RNA sequence: UACGGUGCUGAAGCAACAAAUGCCCUGCUUCCAGGAAAAGCCUCUAAGCAUCAGGUAACAUCAAAUCGUACCCCAAACCGA
RNA sequence: CGAAGGUGUGCUGUGAGGCAUGCUGGAGGUAUCAGAAGUGCGAAUGCUGACAUAAGUAACGAUAAAGCGGGUGAAAAGCCCGCUCGCCGGAAGACCAAGGGUUCCUGUCCAACGUUAAUCGGGGCAGGGUGAGUCGACCCCUAAGGCGAGGCCGAAAGGCGUAGUCGAUGGGAAACAGGUUAAUAUUCCUGUACUUGGUGUUACUGCGAAGGGGGGACGGAGAAGGCUAUGUUGGCCGGGCG
RNA sequence: UAAGGUGAUAUGAACCGUUAUAACCGGCGAUUUCCGAAUGGGGAAACCCAGUGUGUUUCGACACACUAUCAUUAACUGAAUCCAUAGGUUAAUGAGGCGAACCGGGGGAACUGAAACAUCUAAGUACCCCGAGGAAAAGAAAUCAACCGAGAUUCCCCCAGUAGCGGCGAGCGAACGGGGAGCAGCCCAGAGCCUGAAUCAGUGUGUGUGUUAGUGGAAGCGUCUGGAAAGGCGCGCGAUACAGGGUGACAGCCCCGUACACAAAAAUGCACAUGCUGUGAGCUCGAUGAGUAGGGCGGGACACGUGGUAUCCUGUCUGAAUAUGGGGGGACCAUCCUCCAAGGCUAAAUACUCCUGACUGACCGAUAGUGAACCAGUACCGUGAGGGAAAGGCGAAAAGAAC
């Protein structure tokens, strides 16, 4: 299912308005994309289904932190 | 003339019967409704 | 707490056998009961070749409300009513006019 | 080896009719209804016990039980087991 | 009669039990023939051996 | 002889010819459009076990439970009120 | 000492109506002045029930066809028995599957059901009847396909699918002849058989699978040849002499 | 609690019982086939087929227990690959399914209205899905207000069909402020001192008070009509009881009840009281929630349709300050006022009734009232989802009509 593992990110409804305000329902998926992220700790290769903010938040945070994250909210990678 | 019905008890199991119902969520549910209007024959299982 | 019983001799209130006495002969759960000699109706019984009937017009004892019965106080020489009490831990019948226990 | 207590429940009775008569006479085979659940063996093993009488084999059958109407109301009879037990040669069955 | 019943030991039930169950057995025999002229007698084995049961259940583990 | 039947009894019981669309035939011949699967069955060994089990050999004994078995079935019994 | 309701009668009011009273009915009714409305029916091809009309009319469901004697009976065109007649006979006969589920057999009954009558019935009521190691299911094996641990995918529900596991309409051990019941029979009985399992044996001595190989294991058409089922004729045997 | 019982159509038979293990009623137990989440595997629900172990055997076989999946934790084991990890086998704990409405969240129509129709409306309705609880949600101001002040949330009446929004159409529709119901505040981002300090949950005990059987419970006779009196006519009596129902016509006093007064071996709800287990209070020093706030692009929510549009949410791309700081005060700026986001918890007033008990009705009385007064979600119809009737009344008593 199209949801980001590091932020939670699902896809969300919403509407394409035409130029006549033609409203019909529509989604807006997360940019999601699967990448492994090196994990210096434990030595190995850790793939993530993760959003570019769900990389990002990463990149800020540190991996570790964000697993343990993961690991705490009962999901596995 | 050959008529719509053409009884066969194995077809109509698999078709229509107890287990058939549980297998899926919608059969489960018409179960469900069965019940609760209290028919007597809960489903086409003799 | 049942006011009338089996084996006691009351007086009919009311009906065709209304003033006349009895025996109670046995009370039915419905709330009657069948009194000797009182309440009697003429069934025609048919026969039956098995169980030895030979079929008849037999005068029987028909049941009878127990309202309609009061249990009779011999003392007085009248028809009474009937309290409940407690007697050495044992609970007795006593006749509401003159307060003696049913004995 | 079945069990004392489970053999007195198997045999529920002896059931009388024309042809279960001409068993008797004839092929020296007791016509019995027994337990639903009784297997065959356990009959036999049922019929030594509880009749003193050596088995030389039974057969059983399944008899369905026949639809009626009290009044206006329908109704079925219950299913219930027959059982042949053919008694060896020179047993009587009292 | 559980009372009485009461005072006995397990293998003492036990044989009780079976004959109670021989007792049964032999009354539907009577019974299908013509010879039991006497109903209330299985009512009341049946539920003699329901008590020696539940006599037999509370003396194992209760 | 309960006119339903029951019990006893019982001769010959061969040959020739004809003959299937049935069997040999899951064969043979041929054609192209090129014609299930898996187990039972036979066999081979591995890990193993090793002078035990297991295998085949006859012989003895035990075993084969359970459920179906009535009746209609080109139809008055199934699908067509 | 007779309520409501039902049904007549008489009187009365401009009307919707009202009052009185006979019969029926057998226990409830309600003045007055106020109050509230599921408050008034002839129509809606209105809805429900009842009952008319056509009308004792059409029809009584294959143009295979009946006739008579006897029986039983309250009663016989129809039932039972008999003798004729006629119809089917690659079926309108016999045996199964599917489907039905007691319709089977016996006794008994004829209100209803049966397009008439019915003593009869697949109708009513009661009782009886279905016997398996070898027939079929179950079981072992798989096909199309189904479900599917993990798994991949998907807002949720869920989708697809691996290992697997189900799934016959296909592959896989074994029984025949006669006799018998009112109704069952390759199931009962009589005779004569077969199968694959254990267990124990003595005799021997390489056994062992989730694996390897073989086998199972397969199309259409055509052609014969060898056979049998079966039939015909003769012989034989029994009976016959019109 | 008892002198009567063995449920009903429904009698009979055979029996039990009468002063106390007959029956009946209530508490706690026991038993509790098969199917069904169904859970040992399978399956055409109520059936088919196992494995393992422990005991027995008259050695033919029995019995009875365990054996689903997922999550979590633990133990042992364990690849490619050295260590590891994945995986694997056990063990323990929990879950699963069903259920009226109410509740929160994830998705989400159209008919219709606009006298057409597309924005708009219908409507975040119907419906589908997930999750929970006896309620849920919300909730302790980065809130309003207006230079005066208020002081968490929820619910009711106003404010007001106002201000606004709006093919400025149809329609939609606040808030401020006021009156009420009810009111409660706390903890973590962290370490120092002191050490068991308030509170909460589970769990025993004690007290009170319910609940689950029950007990007692007043007082009327005569006469006339009549099939029968409870009616008429007489004369009485009870009433903390003239609620109601029955009894051969209408009964305060015939019966059951009613007011009132009492009752629990056992189980159990709620209050306080108390013990034990976990939980930490008060004090000082601080610290004070970043891919966050903001922004761009696209949507959605706010009465508010992008409009001059504040505010909230975020799919997408960015991205601060961090209390000398930041948020808000309906474009925006300046001043002032006011609050402290990016972590949580939290009773009450509120919503509903599958269900239990009691009581009430200018509600129905058999074509009404539930579809169903009656063996009705039945018969019957339909492959199925599903649809779905008709049908109450003898009499006071069967005395149900012997011959």
């Amino acid at each position: 299912s199209r949801v980001c593992q590091v932020t939670g990110k699902r896809p969300v409804t919403g509407n394409n308005r035409s130029h006549a305000l033609n409203a019909t329902k529509r989604r807006f998926l997360p940019n999601l994309h699967s990448h492994r992220f090196w994990v210096e700790s434990e030595k190995r290769f850790v793939t993530l289904r993760v959003s570019a903010k769900g990389m990002r938040v990463i990149d800020k945070k540190g991996i570790d932190t964000v697993l343990a994250e993961l690991r705490a909210r009962g999901e596995k990678y | 003339m050959k008529r719509t019905f053409q009884p066969s008890v194995l077809k109509r199991n698999r078709s229509h019967g107890f287990r058939a119902r549980m297998a899926t969520k919608n059969g489960r549910q018409v179960l469900a409704r069965r019940r609760a209007k209290g028919r007597a024959r809960l489903t086409v299982s003799k | 707490a049942a006011k009338i019983r089996r084996d006691d001799e009351v007086i009919v209130l009311t009906g065709k056998d209304k003033g006349k006495r009895g025996k109670v002969k046995n009370v039915l759960s419905s709330g009657k009961v069948i009194v000797e000699g009182i309440n009697l109706v003429k069934k025609h019984q048919k026969p039956v070749p098995a169980l030895n009937q030979p079929g008849g017009i037999v005068e029987k004892e028909a049941a009878i409300q127990v309202s309609n019965v009061a249990i009779f106080n011999a003392a007085t020489g009248k028809a009474d009513r009937v309290g409940f009490r407690f007697e050495d831990g044992k609970k007795v019948r006593f006749f509401k006019s003159n307060s003696e226990t049913i004995k | 080896m079945i069990r004392e207590e489970r053999l007195l429940k198997v045999l529920r009775a002896p059931h009388v009719s024309e042809k279960a008569s001409t068993a008797m006479e004839k092929s020296n085979t007791i016509v019995l209804k027994v337990a639903k659940d009784a297997t065959k063996a356990e009959i036999k093993a049922a019929v030594q016990k509880l009749f003193e009488v050596e088995v030389e084999v039974v057969n059983t059958l399944v008899v369905k039980g026949k639809v009626k109407r009290h009044g206006q109301r329908i109704g079925r009879r219950s299913d219930w087991k027959k059982a042949y037990v053919t008694l060896k040669e020179g047993q009587n069955l009292d | 009669k559980a009372k009485e019943l009461r005072e006995k030991s397990v293998e003492e039930l036990n044989t009780e039990l079976l004959n109670l169950l021989r007792e049964q057995f032999n009354l539907r025999m009577q019974a299908a023939s013509g010879q039991l002229q006497q109903s209330h007698l299985l009512k009341q084995v049946r539920r003699d051996v329901a008590r020696v049961k539940t006599l037999l259940n509370e003396k194992a583990g209760a």
